[PDB]
């Protein structure tokens, strides 16, 4: 299937007036060039292949950067650097989020890919053997680690991937896991109804998708015990929506995000650059 | 084992690759689908919807609701009412339309652009307005007598509120670039009083029209890219 | 269970797919779907509007 | 004889006439309907109140002035205190509804102005404090039939506790997108020289078959003056905008004692 060909047409002198309409109806303009000019025949062999939803979304996008370290930790703060936990979301970054938010609702499987990088913290503390990483998906309710070597990492039921530094970026598919019939990109509501004369706090409650969304937690550790040389790591998380359906198109984000909601920032709500005059080519 | 030999590309992560991968949640039972209204299949479906051009984005009106309405009056000036380049991805006024926003995820565009004008004066206001598209390579039109040598429509104001002017696909290249570019310049859209707006007494002598842009069914885009319209601090 | 399908044309043409995994979520991209109905957004009107006829009669 | 400008709508015991319409919109080309057995979720026999609830309710009128920046309502919030619809809504955990929205604004052949009338699925709006995100009280999110107004200024609160309302900034559609692109949503325009009414028929829209009406608004209704009201003899004149909405194909599940939401 191709985009529209142009038919051979000459002029008109007619009570048929395709150039006029009434957009008050909620209909967009419909007229095409053959309605208002003399046209030649042009066969259109060109297709809209690359603007299908699958084509538009068919990219692995970075959604977050996580940090983990491997060293001899002697303080609570340093023990907490030996592993990391991250609430799974696309709202840490802006690019994939903005593309998804052309739509109100979506349904897709997810390809997740990871890029893992290291550097030496210092040069005077010898070397470090090649590191193995554990990335554990903790679904809502499953116990979260409090130490890099606690019982949770045995991962009998949670899916884990063990990644060997220098190997191909690890990758796995996630089904459409939504508890509704589609994912909601926008939710105009609350998680509960506050009732007349209840003692529950109404002063510090939130609004929208943040009150209801929970895709669980990614937990990452270096499996190796400490070397004399401290190693610091970054884990870049990539998402590609595949087998995509979307519903109810929206105007795209016009101004910077300032969090997980639709809120905007007072110093960043002037996207247009003023033109010199209404008559500026 | 089966003798194999690794080729170039082995172990790379290409972000536009299209491979199978093991499922982390095997034999998961997805929520059954239901019919939801408003399913979209193609971004070009969204490009065919009219959205308002912020045509009057001048100092004091840019980034206000007053950036959209195009000033009209009953004075019959020979000066153009508005003038804009056919640069639908890169122009300061077209880039933030729905079509402009979609084009800024692509490198290449082709096809015809539809400009629909809604007159929002009183019922008692009459007028004739010339809407012109001049393909590029000549003096940009600043007078009606130059504008009327191009592709144009004479709009008679009346019961039918709206008039559609086409910028038909007229290009050397098969695609134009979604950037400001001399080689793929699109030409000039202008607007003049053909007669003038006339009102009787007890009627506003100044008023507005709204300009909408949409893609025609001959329109398509290529070469997915990141937009310059969203960013974040690092 | 090999699927043979048309490739997207290049400069100047079938390809073979076998699914290796028991979960459809594991599969490569959905095949090109050229489905469209812009009218649900561009003309969602109750009464048919004929382009050549007046929008308001 | 039959005209795109002249329409009658009857639902239950209620009828609307208009002699200056501009066709009617059916959002996403889909008429509302009851929930099919093959898409159903809650298993209790639903209440289908039909004519008691599926009828035109007229909200308090608002005044269009040369200085008005616009109006918003949420649905089903705007109808929560409307006759038997409100009673069926609050006696049940779950509800679904379509709507006929009829926006009414007449003037004269000497007045000018244009209202954009938009039906927005999941109309999530920005909060009015930069100390927090997504920080809106239930009471401010759910004003009922009075709805709210847009502003042309954004003045977020000094203290988080004072900013728990929508920053309904007109040109960003109160949600960080440009208002000029609102036409991607089901809409009509009331252009005073052309028409005195807008009619939008809305199916139920959600990622679920049925949901908690007291927790979740499915639709926003936005009325924006695209072109300001002008009248040469009196620039300070006001003309009413009247909103009349009929629930359609209403269906409720999970009957119990009545929901009485917090009012402060
Ligand atoms: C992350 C970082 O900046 N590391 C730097 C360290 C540390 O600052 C100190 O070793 C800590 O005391 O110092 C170096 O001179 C080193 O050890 O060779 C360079 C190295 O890049
Ligand atoms: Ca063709
Ligand atoms: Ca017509
Ligand atoms: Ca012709
Ligand atoms: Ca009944
Ligand atoms: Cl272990
Ligand atoms: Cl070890
Ligand atoms: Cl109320
Ligand atoms: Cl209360």
């Amino acid at each position: 299937p191709t985009a529209q060909s142009t038919p051979l047409t000459s002029g008109v002198n007619s009570q048929e007036v395709p150039a006029l309409t009434a957009v008050e109806t909620g209909a967009s303009g419909q007229a095409v060039p053959s309605d208002v000019i003399e046209t030649r025949h042009v066969v259109n062999y060109k297709t809209r292949s690359e603007s299908t939803l699958e084509s538009f979304f068919g990219r692995s996008a970075c959604v977050t950067i996580l940090e983990v370290e491997n060293f001899n930790a002697t303080t609570d703060a340093d023990r907490k650097k030996q592993f990391t936990t991250w609430a799974i979301t696309y709202t840490d970054t802006v690019q994939l989020r903005r593309k998804l938010e052309f739509f109100t609702y979506s349904r897709f499987d997810l390809e997740m890919t990871f890029v893992i990088t290291e550097r030496y913290y210092a040069s005077n503390t010898g070397h470090a053997r090649n590191q193995v990483y554990q990335l554990m998906y903790i679904p809502p309710g499953a116990p979260r680690p409090t130490a890099w070597d606690d019982y949770t990492w045995q991962s009998s039921s949670n899916p884990s991937v063990f990644y060997t530094y220098g190997s191909a970026p690890p990758r796995m598919s996630i089904p459409y896991v939504g508890i509704a019939n589609a994912y909601s990109h926008f939710y105009d509501g609350f998680a509960r109804v506050p009732l007349k004369d209840e003692t529950v706090d109404s002063g510090d409650t939130y609004y929208g998708l943040v009150t209801i969304n929970d895709f669980g937690t990614l937990a990452v550790r270096v499996v190796n015990e400490y070397n004399p040389a401290r190693i610091t790591s970054k884990i870049r998380v990539y998402m590609k929506p595949k087998h995509v359906r979307c519903w109810c198109p929206r105007p795209p984000r016009a101004v910077p995000y300032r969090g997980e909601g639709v809120d905007f920032k007072q110093d960043s709500i002037t996207p247009l650059t003023a033109v010199e005059n209404i008559n500026t080519f | 084992g089966l003798p194999t030999m690794l080729t170039p590309g082995s172990s790379q992560f290409l972000t536009s690759d299209d491979f199978q991968s093991p499922c982390a949640l095997p034999n998961f039972d997805v929520t059954p689908p239901i019919h939801i209204p408003g399913e979209v299949f193609n971004m070009m479906e969204l490009a065919e919807i009219d959205s308002m051009i912020p045509m009057n984005s001048v100092t004091g009106k840019a980034n206000t609701m007053e950036m959209y309405p195009i000033p009209l009056d009953d004075k019959g000036s020979a000066t153009p009412i508005f003038s804009i380049s056919l640069s639908p991805a890169s122009d300061k006024r077209l880039q933030y339309t729905m079509l402009g926003e979609i084009l800024n995820y692509y490198t290449h565009w082709t096809g015809s652009l539809r400009f629909t004008f809604l007159f929002c004066g009183s019922m008692m206001a009459t007028g004739k307005i010339l809407l012109s598209y001049s393909p590029p390579g000549a003096k940009p039109p600043t007078t009606r007598k130059d504008a009327m040598l191009g592709t144009h429509i004479i709009w008679d104001l009346g019961l039918q509120s709206s008039c559609t002017m086409l910028a038909p696909w007229i290009s050397n290249t098969v695609y134009r670039r979604c950037i400001k570019d001399d080689f793929t310049e699109g030409g000039y859209i202008t607007c003049f009083y053909q007669t003038r707006i006339v009102v009787p007494s007890g009627t506003p002598t100044s008023m507005f029209m709204l300009a909408f842009v949409s893609a025609c069914p001959d329109f398509s885009v290529r070469l997915l890219r990141d937009t310059n319209h969203i960013s974040q601090r690092t | 269970g090999a699927q043979v399908s048309s490739q997207k044309v290049g400069a100047h043409v079938n390809y073979t797919t076998i699914n290796y995994y028991k979960d459809s979520a594991s599969n490569a991209a959905s095949k090109l779907d050229f489905s469209q109905d812009p009218s649900k957004f561009t003309e969602p009107v109750k009464d048919i509007m004929i382009k050549t006829a007046p929008a308001l009669n | 004889g039959y005209s795109d400008r002249v329409r009658q709508i009857t639902l239950g015991n209620s009828t609307i006439t208009t002699q200056e319409a501009a066709n009617a919109v059916v959002a996403y080309g889909e008429w509302p309907s009851y929930l099919d057995d093959k898409e159903a979720n809650p298993i209790d026999a639903p209440t289908e109140p039909d004519v008691s609830s599926n009828r035109f309710y007229t909200l308090d009128s608002v005044q269009w002035k040369s200085t008005s920046r616009g109006w918003w309502w949420k649905l089903p919030d705007a109808l929560k205190d409307m006759g038997m619809f409100g009673q069926n809504m609050y006696y049940h955990y779950l509800g679904r509804s379509g709507y006929t929205v009829h926006v009414q604004c007449n003037a004269s052949k000497f007045h000018q102005g244009a209202l954009g009338v938009f039906a927005i699925p999941e109309y999530v709006m920005a909060c009015n404090t930069e100390a927090k995100t997504s920080y809106v009280s239930y009471v401010n999110a759910n004003p009922g039939e009075k709805g709210g107004v847009f502003d042309n200024a954004y003045n977020p609160s000094a203290e988080a506790s004072e900013g728990r309302k929508f920053a309904a900034l007109d040109y960003l559609l109160g949600c960080g997108v440009l208002a000029g692109n609102a036409f991607v949503y089901p809409h009509q325009i009331i252009n005073l020289r052309t028409n005195n009414s807008a009619t939008l028929v809305l199916p139920y829209v959600n990622s679920l078959a049925i949901d908690c009406m007291a927790k979740h608004n499915n639709w926003g209704l936005v009325i924006l003056p695209l072109c300001k009201l002008d009248y040469a003899p009196n620039s300070s004149t006001e003309i009413p905008i009247t909103v009349t909405i009929a629930p359609m194909f209403t269906e409720f599940n999970g009957l119990r004692n009545i929901t009485v939401p917090a009012t402060q």
